[PDB]
């Protein structure tokens, strides 16, 4: 039972500027098996209006999903993505960096 | 250029209670166009691209019938494979299947595929000639024999060289405005000081389609991979893709470094210079 | 369009 841990990218759909509307994305890929918990956070608080793409997989059979929500970046607010998977001892949290 | 139509199927057993979770998705190139989810209310194949909504009720009735039948095949397979591998009824296991066809620039059949995995590892795959099978292990030899005796390859090849191509051609025509449009990457460079003496140059490719792309740094006209960093290509979520590559350089020496971008949407590769 | 029938493994 080969388990592969999720790779995670957190990023915005469009180049971000404070005060301007956008979409926050959390791309999880390279994982197996498919069961996975993914949340987007605003200042640690789980965002409720979060959607995701339909489950698919790459040529090595590992799965990928995109989770996303509308958001508006500001000076003070912290956004992040929280990921838990059987391969992880506890949820992994990855902060959104505007420049990445 | 070639185009592809691929279907991806994932079935996950839930031993505690009930049938496997089954998810099917269909793609033309990098665009998803249909989906079925066993957990959804509709219990129907559903559209995921505007151009497939051109198809009438008979289309959806037909695809729904077949995808439900596919789900039963996978549920049975999970049972069979658990037996081949001597596994308990307790654990959750996964079958994955991918099949589809490519057409070339001449819009004729180019390639066909049908591959099958169990618990994320190769199990059995149709060979490039569409006439024989590759079995990864001894359990898969059983399946190979059964499929040979039943002449599965011959039926599959007929679908791949026929029906598969014909519908791919139809989808391409119906969805030409998007499926056949290349979106060249919008490119730019950002600059960050990491000290008084060093800076990071980041070369961005945004809003491109299809996903395939190559981004590289050169220094004084030779490739540079040392002290670089490069994220995997990722979906923007509006149907296009994003990528960046970064390099750390001595401040003041930025002019030596160029970012090079190759994409189908570009008649000629792009060269960016920090000005 | 999906294939019309899949044989069991």
């Amino acid at each position: 039972m080969i388990q592969r841990t999720p790779k995670i990218q957190v990023y915005s759909r469009h180049p971000a500027e404070n005060g301007k509307s956008n979409f926050l994305n959390c791309y999880v890929s390279g994982f197996h098996p498919s069961d996975i918990e993914v949340d987007l956070l605003k200042n640690g608080e789980r965002i409720e209006k979060v959607e995701h793409s339909d489950l698919s997989f790459s040529k090595d059979w590992s799965f990928y999903l995109l989770y996303y929500t509308e958001f508006t970046p500001t000076e003070k607010d912290e956004y992040a993505c929280r990921v838990n998977h059987v391969t992880l001892s506890q949820p992994k949290i990855v902060k959104w960096d505007r420049d990445m | 250029g070639s185009h592809s139509m691929r279907y991806f199927f994932t079935s996950v057993s839930r031993p505690g209670r009930g049938e496997p979770r089954f998810i099917a998705v269909g793609y033309v190139d990098d665009t998803q166009f249909v989906r079925f989810d066993s957990d959804a209310a509709s219990q129907r194949m559903e559209p995921r691209a505007p151009w497939i909504e051109q198809e009438g009720p008979e289309y959806w009735d037909g695809e729904t019938r077949k995808v439900k039948a596919h789900s039963q095949t996978h549920r049975v397979d999970l049972g069979t494979l658990r037996g081949y591998y001597n596994q308990s009824e307790a654990g959750s296991h996964t079958v994955q299947r991918m099949y589809g066809c490519d057409v070339g620039s001449d819009w004729r059949f180019l390639r066909g595929y049908h591959q099958y995995a169990y618990d994320g590892k190769d199990y059995i795959a149709l060979k490039e000639d569409l006439r024989s099978w590759t079995a990864a292990d001894m359990a898969a030899q059983t399946t190979k024999h059964k499929w040979e005796a039943a002449h599965v390859a011959e039926q599959l090849r007929a679908y791949l060289e026929g029906t598969c191509v014909e519908w791919l051609r139809r989808y391409l025509e119906n969805g030409k405005e998007t499926l056949q449009r290349t979106d060249a990457p919008k490119t730019h460079m950002t600059h960050h000081a990491v000290s008084d003496h060093e800076a990071t140059l980041r070369c961005w490719a945004l809003s491109f389609y299809p996903a395939e792309i190559t981004l590289t740094w050169q220094r004084d006209g030779e490739d540079q991979t040392q002290d670089t960093e490069l994220v995997e290509t990722r979906p923007a979520g509006d149907g296009t893709f994003q990528k960046w590559v970064a390099v750390v350089v001595p401040s003041g020496q930025e002019q030596r470094y160029t970012c090079h971008v190759q994409h189908e949407g570009l008649p000629k590769p792009l060269t960016l210079r920090w000005e | 369009v999906l294939r019309d029938d899949l044989l069991e493994a």
